RNA sequence: AGAUACCGUCGUAGUUCCGACCAUAAACGAUGCCGACCGGCGAUGCGGCGGCGUUAUUCCCAUGACCCGCCGGGCAGCUUCCGGGAAACCAAAGUCUUUGGGUUCCGGGGGGAGUAUGGUUGCAAAGCUGAAACUUAAAGGAAUUGACGGAAGGGCACCACC
RNA sequence: UAAAGUUGCUGCAGUUAAAAAGCUCGUAGUUGGAUCU
């Protein structure tokens, strides 16, 4: 942000975070995620300082915007909880998605079919996305990650402190990142709410779609 | 860099980590040079400017790239105080 | 990590430390004015007293030595100084 | 050969030598 | 037990610089440690430092600029004449273009170049580059 | 005809990168030897340091492959080392030449004493390590030449080092470890922070960012 | 003893990945289109390939296949995931918030929100699984 | 570790002097048993009288009769 | 070379551990090195349980169990398949088999 | 086959205690001691400190048993591109050609050989100190691939079986 | 003699390659915290 009141966090954003459980971390804390936690609860749960969450989300959006080829940003999700969110982010923002299993050698093996050379890498969970992250250490790839309290911060350059376990929180974080990136780009304004809503980025269990059909 | 006559005799000047000031090597493939888009103070949009931060692969391996980049952004006015 | 300010530790972190590993060592102990309802004068008791202190105006036990902090008898009002 | 049995042979040799040189 | 507090100080500085830390705590402090650190600072190798006064022996918080490759002590403090200074420079310094051998002479604690300028030998305390 | 496979290869072929030093400045991995042929492929000399027959025991015989250790480099400021193993010696040498091209690093040269002329020696004492083999390069006065074993001498000459003292420790009889240790020592020349490199780095536009439009539109 | 070799499987995958529009669900038509659009040097190989193609068509109708990937499936799935509920599952009238996160919000100057219901914390401190 | 003290010269020199005796070449060249057991007595050559011609069998990997003389 | 960091025993922080006799061969093995099994088995087999329960003068007498402590030496424990060889990586695993 | 062994039945010294000797073990962490610095995590033992809550001393505090943390020493464990190393592996076996914190002991290719000899100690057995002639191109460490195993676990076959 | 950093003060080794005394105590020896313009 930079104390720019146009970039300050809104009441609606705070309510979205509190409803998605974004502020709720885990029972374990990586020593490098200490600076992002407010305080531990009476039941061993760590609360995530959402001011730092917004600060890191804005920093990640700034890093994403400073790539004038949007397809040079790679958005990765191995878990099902963030595959639809990653696809929606790639569609809205113009990035390149990898939803599903990440084939090792994608960044390193020039001969492979899915070989690509992104300029920035964003992942849903450094624990579950450890394979692209490691390959990021081979091709000079900056990395953004949605990190929980116990997330490992190796090869993670911009760590966004948020709950990345629940589907609601993952979808909301990806939606907010897409919204911030678009707002910094110029498309869509900062005045009226975005016409898209977080539930598009969410993940529904197959039983949920069966219930909805 | 300089000889007695004053002309520069180096092949090139390697860049240094913005976090540790140590020289980033020619075959340090885990090092990154990340650009953070600058924003107009009133409109809150990309004005075409950015801040460049180079982090060597050692700091990224230690897991201190996050803290180092956050601190570099804070000192540049990108990140709000506290 | 890698940027900890060792000259200005936060007071909570410095109170968490061992009394000797602090930036400037300070004791965890204290002195208390203790007063008994059956007494007309106060006395000064060390928080970690190793002897059995008796009332200045009576014959009652005031604090019993323990492994660490002494056990002040109930009904006695104790207030820390400084 | 096991080293302890070599040691035992050497000790028996030394005893036989002690009997040699009284 | 602890001997050569300068050795411990320089080891702490070296280990903190290897780790990439911006600051290091040195304890206990001493006049020799402060003079060595000042000689280090005038050449731009460590930058500013602060002496915490506890009422038994000082501590020093040294800000670290990542310009330091190796700071080391030479134990025992061999007495060095001006003739042997070149041999010590060849042994301890990485190059003739940089690196300093610190000596305690009757004129104070100073690098080898200042010792040559003042035309004095002394006892070698250590080196830094 | 070279058809680039990577973004860096496309930028080099399209004359967007003007020297190897812009690639070195950003530590980008070079994965096509045609980039090295483009930038230095008029002064590069190759030299097979060794052909080593290695064997794998099998049920009905020893499978024998040959490992080619090849040093490369124009005798000014650039050197590379490549080790490639194959069932055929010629194929091994070809692969080793390609790998030595892929591993070419910039060599920093300095002055022993006073700084008249061009740099002639290593800027400082550097040490390379490979499997118990320690190779130390020490700056030497002008005109002394390379005071070393033949194996490190070949690499130091191909690196453009005019004169240098050396020390070796360990099992230098293993030519591969000796060569890799002296290559490490040579490559550490530019990674050494000397006081002339204390000036703050002025960051420039990376090749992938400064010609992103060209990559998109080509 | 009716496992399909990787030749048949790979050829069927390529045919399905390139020529989805032409083929159908009846083996006696898949074989004809395959022999039309491919050089299959044996009748038996063509029959095996067409049979696995029919099996793959029976596989795709019930859902996307792991080994099958064409642009048409991608657009159809993005159409399928173009689902947005009437009311957002996120924002509702009352959301529970613990006292500690309430203090965190009051630090952020968002502690005066009325959507927040201050729930009580856990009665005890039993959150570690027994060790052993 | 080794003693590094300004007054350890005697200890260091004594340790070096004792440990030199564990070097086979130094002990050979500084004991006198090797010199007294050397048939040449420390010389490079020696004159002798041939007592007989002998044929010494080569070591196991090779097969030959090396012609030598007892002098 | 060292096969195990603990040397195949649990003698950390002491110098001597009292020995025990192997239940199979009576070999002397340190108590922390021996492989210990605690078998709590029904005193009658699953075959004889039907006849024994049918012939019982009580109703729901519940047969008593048998609590046996076995201390195998390494040779006997390996021969009896109570433990078996493991790969160099899998040797480090210390969770008991699920059973 | 032979068994001067393994297996079995007996069974002396011994195994036990007291006093006097002996001073050796794969006496092992095969890793001297003292000191500083250098990652993380969860446990556990002792002491201390702080705190929701449960339980006992019929009820109040104290104190016990739990629970959640912190601090200090301790036996350890997991993890890590700290760094090291020939590697195995080691948060020490790291802070080592960028080589110096203090100090003791001790090694110098393999055998001959811990032998001969002298000295010393012991009642003895033996302990400590301890060579040389001669001989030899290798012994050896770690790891890899095979082959093999009277090692384990899987799989296959009417030239295997049911 | 150098090579031999295979006698290592510079400058070697001692978990497994040769090697830390079984273990403490202890005199000589070696080494010894801050501080005085």
């Amino acid at each position: 942000s930079g104390a720019l009141d146009v970039l300050q966090m809104k009441e609606e954003d705070v309510l979205k975070f509190l409803a998605a459980g974004t502020h709720l971390g885990g029972t374990n804390l990586d020593f490098q995620m200490e600076q992002y936690i407010y305080k531990r609860k009476s039941d061993g749960i760590y609360i995530i300082n959402l001011k730092r969450t917004w600060e890191k989300l804005l920093l990640a959006a700034r890093a994403i915007v400073a790539i004038e080829n949007p397809a040079d940003v790679s958005v990765i999700s191995s878990r099902n909880t963030g595959q639809r969110a990653v696809l929606k982010f790639a569609a809205a923002t113009g990035a390149t998605p990898i939803a599903g299993r990440f084939t090792p050698g994608t960044f390193t093996n020039q001969i492979q079919a899915a070989f690509r050379e992104p300029r920035l890498l964003v992942v849903t969970d450094p624990r579950a996305d450890h394979q692209p992250l490691t390959e990021a250490s081979y091709v000079n790839l900056p990395t953004i990650a949605l990190c929980n309290t116990d997330s490992p911060l190796r090869y993670v350059d911009i760590a966004i402190p948020c709950n990345n376990k629940g589907a609601h929180s993952v979808g909301l974080m990806w939606w907010m990142l897409a919204r911030e990136v678009l707002r910094m780009r110029g498309t869509i304004s900062r005045e009226h709410p975005w016409e898209v809503m977080p539930d598009l980025y969410f993940y529904r269990d197959p039983e949920e779609i069966e219930k909805e059909e | 860099m300089q000889n007695d006559a004053g002309e520069f005799v180096d092949l090139y000047v390697p860049r240094k980590c913005s976090a540790s000031n140590r020289i980033i090597g020619a075959k340090d493939h885990a090092s990154i040079q990340m650009n953070v888009a600058e924003v107009d103070k009133v409109t809150g949009r990309f004005n075409g400017q950015f801040k460049t931060y180079a982090i060597c692969g050692a700091i990224r391996r230690m897991g201190e790239s996050d803290d180092s980049i956050l601190r570099l952004a804070k000192a540049d006015g990108i990140v709000s105080k506290n | 990590p890698l940027a900890k300010d060792l000259l200005h530790p936060s007071p909570e972190e410095e109170k968490r430390k061992h009394k000797k590993k602090r930036l400037v060592q300070s004791p965890n102990s204290y002195f208390m004015d203790v007063k008994c309802p059956g007494c007309y004068k106060i006395t000064t008791v060390f928080s970690h007293a190793q002897t059995v202190v008796l009332c200045v105006g009576c014959s009652t036990v005031l604090c019993q030595p323990t492994g660490g902090k002494a056990r002040l008898t109930e009904g006695c009002s104790f207030r820390r100084k400084q | 050969m096991r080293a302890k049995w070599r040691k035992k042979r050497m000790r028996r040799l030394k005893r036989k030598r002690r009997k040699m040189r009284q | 037990v602890r001997m050569n507090v300068l050795a411990d100080a320089l080891k702490s500085i070296n280990n903190a610089e290897k780790r990439g830390k911006r600051q290091v705590l040195i304890r206990p402090c001493s006049k020799v440690i402060v003079r060595f650190l000042t000689v280090m600072m005038k050449h731009g190798y460590i930058g500013e430092f602060e002496i915490i006064d506890d009422h038994r022996a000082g501590k020093i918080v040294v800000n670290l600029t990542g310009r330091l490759n190796k700071c080391g002590v030479i134990s025992p403090r061999f007495d060095v004449q001006l003739k042997d200074l070149e041999k010590w420079q060849n042994n301890l310094l990485p190059s003739r273009q940089f690196g300093f051998i610190v000596l305690t002479t009757s004129a104070g604690i100073m690098d080898h170049e200042e010792a040559r300028r003042k035309h004095t030998g002394g006892k070698i305390l250590g080196f830094f580059f | 005809e070279w058809m680039p496979v990577t973004k860096l290869g496309r930028l080099v072929k399209d004359m967007k990168i003007k020297s190897l030093e812009e690639i070195y400045l950003f530590s980008l991995p070079i994965k096509e030897s045609e980039i090295i042929d483009f930038f230095l492929g008029a002064s590069l000399k190759d030299e097979v340091l060794k052909i080593m027959p290695v064997q794998k025991q099998t049920r009905a015989g020893q499978r024998t492959r040959f490992k080619a250790f090849v040093a490369i480099g124009d005798y000014n400021g650039h050197v590379g080392l490549g080790v490639k193993c194959s069932k055929e010696v010629a194929t091994a040498i070809r692969g080793a030449i390609i790998l030595a091209k892929l591993s070419i690093v910039p060599v920093r040269r300095g002055y022993w004493g006073n700084k008249i002329g061009k740099p002639h020696t290593v800027p400082c004492k550097v040490t390379g390590r490979c499997g118990s083999v320690l190779v130390r390069l020490i700056p030497a006065p002008r005109g002394t030449g390379i005071v070393s074993a033949p194996v490190p001498k070949k690499l130091l000459m191909m690196a453009g080092i005019d004169d240098c003292y050396t020390s070796a420790r360990g099992c230098t009889a293993t030519l591969g470890n000796f060569a890799k240790a002296t290559f490490d020592a040579i490559s550490k020349t530019y990674s050494y922070l000397t006081p002339d490199l204390w000036k703050e780095t002025v960051f420039t536009k990376s090749p992938y960012q400064e010609f992103t439009d060209h990559l998109v539109k080509t | 003893g009716r496992v399909r070799t990787k030749t048949v499987k790979k050829a069927a995958r390529v045919i399905i990945e390139k020529y989805y529009t032409r083929l159908g669900n009846d083996f006696h038509t898949n074989k004809r289109v395959c022999e039309e659009i491919a050089i299959i040097p044996s009748k038996k190989l063509r029959n095996k390939i067409a049979g696995y193609v029919t099996h793959l068509m029976k596989r795709i109708q019930r859902g996307p296949v792991r080994g099958i990937s064409i642009k048409l499936q991608e657009e159809e799935r993005e159409r399928r995931d173009n689902y947005v509920p009437e009311v957002s599952a996120l924002d509702q009238e009352i959301i529970e918030v613990d006292p500690d996160t309430k203090e965190m919000l009051k630090l952020l100057d968002f502690g005066s929100l009325s959507n927040l219901q201050v729930t009580q914390p856990t009665v005890g401190m039993n959150f570690k699984t027994p060790r052993g | 570790g080794k003693c590094r003290g300004l007054r350890t010269a005697r200890k260091l020199r004594s340790h070096r002097r004792d440990q030199k005796w564990h070097d086979k070449q130094y002990k050979k060249a500084h004991l006198g048993t090797a010199l007294k057991a050397n048939p040449f007595g420390g010389a490079s050559h020696a004159k002798g009288i041939v007592l007989e011609k002998v044929g010494v069998e080569a070591k196991q990997p090779n097969s030959a009769i090396r012609k030598c003389v007892r002098v | 070379t060292k096969k195990r960091r603990n040397n195949g025993r649990a003698k950390k922080g002491r110098g001597h551990v009292q020995p025990i006799r192997c239940t199979n061969c009576a070999r002397c093995v340190p108590k922390d090195k021996a492989i210990k099994k605690f078998v709590i088995r029904n005193i009658v087999e699953a075959a004889a349980v039907r006849d024994i329960s049918e012939a019982s003068v009580f109703d729901a007498y519940v047969l008593p169990k048998l609590y046996v402590k076995l201390h195998y030496c390494v040779s006997c424990v390996i021969h009896s398949k109570v433990v078996r060889n493991r790969s160099r990586e899998a040797r480090k695993d210390r969770t008991p088999p699920p059973r």
